[PDB]
């Protein structure tokens, strides 16, 4: 873990939760694309 | 450049010698010593 400091390392955890979650909500917060055939599986 | 006053005889044996000393490495001898002699800064690495 040395190439890389520990701040990175922290933020990239960060990043990566935030990417997720706003993946997620992204993806399923409107009912007007997914409502027929309840239709994604993020 | 080394003066004189203008007549005086040691004009041209002063010439004279500093034409032999350059002859001589004593000039470029002195000019690389003394410079660079003891240069503090710099007399590269990987990091994260």
């Amino acid at each position: 873990l040395d190439p890389l400091a520990y701040e990175i390392w922290m933020c990239i955890v960060f990043a990566y939760i935030g990417v997720s979650v706003v993946l997620f909500l992204v993806s399923r917060f409107s009912p007007y694309e997914w409502h027929s055939e309840e239709s994604n599986e993020f | 450049g080394i003066a004189t006053p203008k007549g005086s005889s040691l004009g041209t044996p002063v010439n004279l010698a500093v034409l032999k000393l350059s002859e001589q490495g004593v000039l470029d001898k002195l000019k690389n010593k003394w410079w660079y002699d003891k240069g503090e800064c710099g007399a590269e690495k990987t990091s994260a």
